[PDB]
RNA sequence: GGUGAAAUUCUUGGAUUUAUUGAAGACUAACUACUGCGAAAGCAUUUGCCAAGGACGUUUUCAUUAAUCAAGAACGAAAGUUAGGGGAUCGAAGAUGAUCAGAUACCGUCGUAGUCUUAACCAUAAACUAUGCCGACUAGGGAUCGGGUGGUGUUUUUUUAAUGACCCACUCGGCACCUUACGAGAAAUCAAAGUCUUUGGGUUCUGGGGGGAGUAUGGUCGCAAGGCUGAAACUUAAAGGAAUU
């Protein structure tokens, strides 16, 4: 009755991406991402690249014959943020209001058992 | 001439009624009088010669054969070891670890002995003195005691000559030059200390 | 950030998505509701063709679509595909794996959390391995806020599902243990087999990922299709 | 009587030969030198003949090790992995 | 534990240690129960056995050596066949 | 001088504790030390609940909650403002 | 108190007062006597023969019936052990721990505990040497240790 | 001035001085 | 790819990412607590083997064998050393890019030693509860760990026999909290820092103004880096601790 795709929404600090997929995983559909909208470099982690991205992505899921995806947000994961971008929900409300139906919301960012160290010394990243 | 010990094994011959002599490099734990088992269907035992197409994931086998019909070609030194990090169904190979640190692929029919070698760690105590080098290299070849090339006439060596103690030219040699002037390094890639990992 | 490029190309149009045939999926009939859905593919050419590439492919796809009701949300089948039938294409459960979102609602502070596995083989030569989570409970009349196990009957407990984890698994092939741990009958029975030693409550079983399996067998594929 | 405080062994190499490398001499001979006992009987006479010979006089039977010790570390959990390994393979 | 049961019968009741001794107790038939450590050679063990089926006499095995049979049995010295031929204020027959 | 009760923060009968890293500054802070606070908010940003539901498959009853810890470094918690230097009077409140 | 630890935990037994107890016990003293001498020659220790009498006779303390203790009675019948219960009892444990150490050589806490019984069973030793019990010129061997327990 | 700073003077001085001792004895 | 903003750097050989795995090393996250063991350092996957330790209960035994410790012995964070294995992240040195009048620092990228392990040294710290150990007494309340006792207590099957989880009441050993101060303290505060001028339960160690200086020298352990003991000359009338505007 409606065919049915992937979101993939990764959502980090200084961009945010979705990729539109299939099933499967491997196939690729509007690769675009939150950071050729914006062409000051500082704008691509705000809703403003996020929307605007949403819109490219829509357009082309439009373009294919995708009538609905899956989502999964993410963030970098690992010993980086393992929080999610600022971008992501407003990424997720743009592309999702294009006439692209939306369902089973869920978090797929890699959290690790606490494995290998993270970056910035003892005292850490001190600005 | 060779650090590790062989294990002189005798074996019955299946065809004709006489008894063999077989030279096999002893491994650890071999003994005299432990019956030894060679062949494609014996169990998993220090010192068996069983292939490797028919041996697990990790297992530590020396004296590896490249091909068929080759009676020893790999891990014939006293303690090193082979690995084993996968076997191809298909197309019957296996990728081994050779002591080197490097990756290659042999015929699964490759017969091999399980376990390491005797003598292990015997380059672990210097020679103190100049007659356990002479001792040790006399049973060899004669290539001791060896001369510096730096300190040499310019006539019997590219890096002799001159009044002081120098190289002069550039010591690396390319590996397209031909003999008579490979003296130092042949077709290095790098020199200076090996300050890194080994990017095996 | 389109003004930023500088070496596009050290060497020195068309879309593939006209190339691409819509593939229905096609599940075992343990679940009633197949209806997985389609996915994309490359035409079937000479060089590659399109069974070569679909015959590694996993599809994640969660209970409520594939059994129907609204209690079976907080589980997914990874699909693996194993076989092409002529634009449909046959799956086998491979991959199992409980929702990462109601994992952080289901741990709490103020309590013991437990943690079981083993690595059992099915009749039909499947070896698996089974986790399983248990909570503690705050039972009716009870004044102390934390729930705490002495952690001495964390070894009888784990020891229970261990054993009764493998005694389950014995005797069944995967026909029969897909059929089984949706409509969750053995969590039943871990309750019926530590109501004695220890109240407990929410029994789930993470992963049931796969590992190992068997010969190719495709006439055991045309059994569940 | 403790002739030697420290030199243990290495007194045969007067004062040459460095400190360094004569405290490496002296841990590898005093690993080479100790009277080994035999796993088929137990008694506390396996001596050492060339490298990596083990070679005892009442046992009588010559198991092969390392040239300074009767099995090393690496042969025991070499020994300790084919254990596991055909275990796991024969289970 | 076992080394107790020994140490209990070695008090108690009497013992043969060695060959000559516990092949000619096999040889009479007087035994009830011998011990064989595991370092043993395997032609030792079979022998032994050979004997306890002749004089239908039990068989019981230790997971040890020589030196540890010498201390298991209160002595010393070492051992590496123990016979028992009467129990007395100890119970190895009727268990084990 | 001494400032509180429990020194550095609750260790007592313990004396070594294992070190965490902070999530913001990547300070090597104990356990203990580092505060947790939680992060209960919605998948979803604030309301507009109604504006995926309108393009949302199934009858909608998904509500999905994302959960996750925080670990601060002190200097990254008076940064952030939430928690702030107390009066003498107000400190011995949990 | 916790000689070796910085504990106090109390676990200690109470008597009650009166010394001729329990005005129902009808065995005679001959008959009591035979009892322990009985389990004496079984081997058991006094510690055990102790709680074995007290858990299945009539009999709690054998002081209130016969004329002594139940180790005094012991030397008058000649079935004394050659040393006193205690040196055993720690012996054979420190013996243990010794068989411990030559099997893993890691342990750093079996050797640390190693020390506290050695900080017995001279103190001991001293102390029954001092009142006379084990031969005035005894020592204490770790080699002969494993003979001591027989 | 912070004390590790008062240590590594005073250990650097024992060791230019420790040096010159060498050079004389 | 990053920062408040930038830059170095990698990208038609496809950077970043998606899907499938393989190899390597590190750790045991969420549960995880004014919560547990260990003398301390320290200890946060599953299972098996070995032994040891606290607490509980005893109408079981010994009998004062008991408290402290000169000299002397064992363990001892991280860093460092020797010989190997190992060598994925991070990362004293260094190479670098910014910023600054200057930056060999804070900010970004590579990157050696090191961070992991084996065998042997190094014996140090904000190794702090900045509070030595042993023993008795002293205002109260609740919660919490282990154990035990009793209450047809409530549950947990084949309601019921027992178990297991709890409830109630009590007790011992604990990590300890909350309100007060007869008491102490210079106060910050403390159920010990109280039972010290109404001065005495027993015992070990440390200091006599601040600098010089934990330095000189002499011994002593250590492959060394370093550790232990440890001054004097000289100089100053102020340093130091607690609260207040």
């Amino acid at each position: 009755s409606q065919v049915f795709g992937v979101a993939r929404i990764y959502a980090s600090f200084n961009d945010t991406f979705v990729h539109v997929t299939d099933l499967s995983g491997k196939e690729t559909i509007a690769r675009v991402t939150g950071g050729m909208k914006v062409k000051a470099d500082r704008d691509e982690s705000s809703p403003y690249a996020a929307m605007l991205a949403a819109q490219d992505v829509a357009a082309k899921c439009k373009e294919v014959g995708i009538t609905a995806v899956h989502v999964k947000i993410r963030a970098t994961g690992g010993t980086r943020t393992k929080t999610p971008g600022p971008g992501g929900q407003a990424a997720l409300r743009a592309l999702a209001r294009s006439g692209l139906r939306i369902g089973r919301i869920e978090d797929v960012t890699p959290v690790p058992s606490d494995s290998t160290r993270k970056k910035g010394g003892r005292r850490g990243r001190r600005l | 001439g060779r650090g590790a010990p062989l294990a002189k094994v005798v074996f019955r011959d299946p065809y004709k009624y006489r008894l063999r002599e077989e030279i096999f490099i002893a491994n650890e734990g071999v003994h005299t009088g432990q019956f030894i088992y060679a062949g494609k269907k014996a169990s998993l035992n220090v010192g068996n010669v069983l292939p490797l197409g028919s041996v697990p994931e990790g297992t530590i086998v020396s004296n590896v054969e490249e091909k068929p019909g080759d009676r020893g070609a790999l891990a014939r030194a006293s303690g090193n070891y082979v690995i084993i990090i996968g076997h191809n169904p298909d197309e019957n190979k296996t990728r081994v670890r050779l002591p080197s640190g490097a990756k290659k692929v042999i015929s699964s029919d490759a017969r091999g002995v399980i376990g390491v070698i005797a003598g292990g760690g015997r380059v672990d105590k210097p020679l103190l003195k100049a007659g356990r080098a002479f001792h040790k290299y006399r049973l060899k070849r004669n290539s001791w005691p060896k001369t510096r090339g730096v300190a040499m006439n310019p006539v019997d060596h590219p890096h002799g000559g001159g009044n002081h103690q120098h190289i002069g030219k550039a010591s690396t040699i390319s590996r397209g030059a031909v003999s008579g002037q490979k003296a130092g390094l042949i077709a290095a890639r790098r020199t200076g200390l090996l300050r890194g990992s080994q990017k095996t | 950030a389109v003004g930023k490029n500088k070496r596009l190309s050290k060497g020195k149009v068309v879309d593939p998505f006209t190339r691409k045939e819509w593939f229905d999926i096609k599940a075992p009939s343990t679940f009633e509701n197949r209806n997985v859905g389609k996915t994309l593919v490359n035409k079937s050419t000479g060089l590659k063709s399109a069974s070569d590439a679909l015959k590694g492919r996993v599809v994640e796809v969660c209970l409520a679509d594939l059994q129907g009701s609204e209690d079976h949300s907080f589980r997914k089948i990874k699909l693996r595909v194993d076989e092409v039938q002529g634009k449909n294409l046959l799956t086998n459960f491979h991959g199992m794996d409980f929702t990462t979102d109601k994992l952080r609602s289901m741990v709490r502070k103020w309590q013991t959390l437990i943690e079981a596995n083993v690595t059992v083989k099915t009749s039909d030569d499947y070896v698996l391995r089974i986790f399983a989570i248990a909570f503690t409970r705050k039972q009716a009349n009870q004044v102390k806020r934390h729930s705490y196990a002495q952690s001495s009957h964390i070894r009888a407990i784990r020891k229970v599902i261990s054993e009764i984890l493998t005694k389950e698994v014995q005797g069944s092939t995967l026909a029969q243990l897909t059929s089984k741990l949706i409509p969750e009958v053995i969590n039943k029975e871990i309750e019926n087999a530590t109501k004695d030693i220890f109240p407990l409550q929410n029994i789930h079983v993470r992963k049931v990922k796969l590992l190992k399996q068997p010969k190719f067998d495709v006439g055991a594929l045309m059994a569940l299709h | 009587a403790k002739r030697t405080k420290k030199v243990g062994i290495t007194g045969k190499y007067g004062v040459r030969y460095g400190s360094s490398l004569r405290r490496q001499v002296k841990k590898l001979e005093i690993q080479q030198h100790a009277r080994y006992d035999c796993s088929f009987c137990g008694k506390k006479t396996v001596k050492r003949g060339a490298a990596g010979i083990w070679t005892c006089s009442c046992c009588k039977k010559t198991v092969a090790g390392g040239a300074y010790t009767v099995s090393t570390a690496a042969a025991a959990t070499v020994r300790s992995t084919i254990r596991r390994l055909r275990e796991m393979v024969e289970a | 534990s076992i080394n107790q049961k020994l140490a209990l019968v070695i008090k108690s009741g009497k013992y043969t240690l060695g060959y000559k001794s516990t092949v000619k107790s096999l040889r009479q038939g007087k035994s009830k129960l011998i011990i064989i450590a595991a370092n043993t050679p395997v032609l030792r063990k079979s022998e032994l056995e050979y004997y306890a089926m002749l004089s239908k006499t039990k068989v019981y095995y230790f997971q040890g050596g020589n030196n540890e049979l010498g201390t298991a049995v209160g002595k010393l010295f070492r051992v590496g066949v123990v016979s028992i031929l009467e129990a007395g204020d100890s119970d190895i027959l009727t268990t084990l | 001088p001494k400032k509180r009760a429990s020194n550095g923060r609750n260790k007592k009968g313990r004396g070594h504790v294992k070190p965490v890293r902070c999530v913001n500054c990547s300070k090597s802070i104990p356990k203990d030390k580092a505060i947790k606070r939680m992060a209960i908010r919605n998948i979803v940003e604030a309301a507009a609940v109604r504006d995926l539901s309108e393009a949302s498959v199934y009858p909608e009853y998904a509500l999905p909650k994302t959960y996750n810890k925080l670990h601060y470094c002190v200097s990254c918690a008076i940064h952030a403002r939430i928690v702030r230097v107390r009066s003498r009077e107000d400190r011995k409140n949990r | 108190g916790r000689m070796h630890s910085a504990g106090k935990g109390i676990s200690s037994s109470a008597i009650p007062y009166s010394r001729n107890a329990p005005a129902w016990f009808k065995l005679s003293s001959e008959s009591v006597i035979e009892q322990i001498v009985k389990y004496a020659r079984k081997g058991l220790t006094p510690s055990q023969i102790g709680v074995l009498l007290r858990d299945a006779h009539g009999v709690t303390q054998a002081r209130v019936i016969t004329g002594n203790k139940i180790m005094r009675i012991l030397k008058s019948n000649g079935l004394a052990p050659e040393i006193p219960e205690d040196l055993y009892y720690l012996i054979k444990k420190a013996v243990s721990v010794r068989k411990h150490l030559e099997r893993n050589r890691k342990d750093k806490d079996a050797k640390f505990r190693l020390i506290l019984i050695e900080s017995r069973i001279h103190r001991l030793a001293r102390y029954y040497r001092t009142v006379a019990v084990l031969p005035p010129n005894w020592k204490y061997e770790s080699a002969t240790a494993s003979a001591l327990v027989n | 001035m912070r004390a590790k700073w008062r240590k590594k003077r005073t250990r650097r001085l024992k060791r230019k001085r420790r040096k010159v001792r060498a050079r004389s004895k």
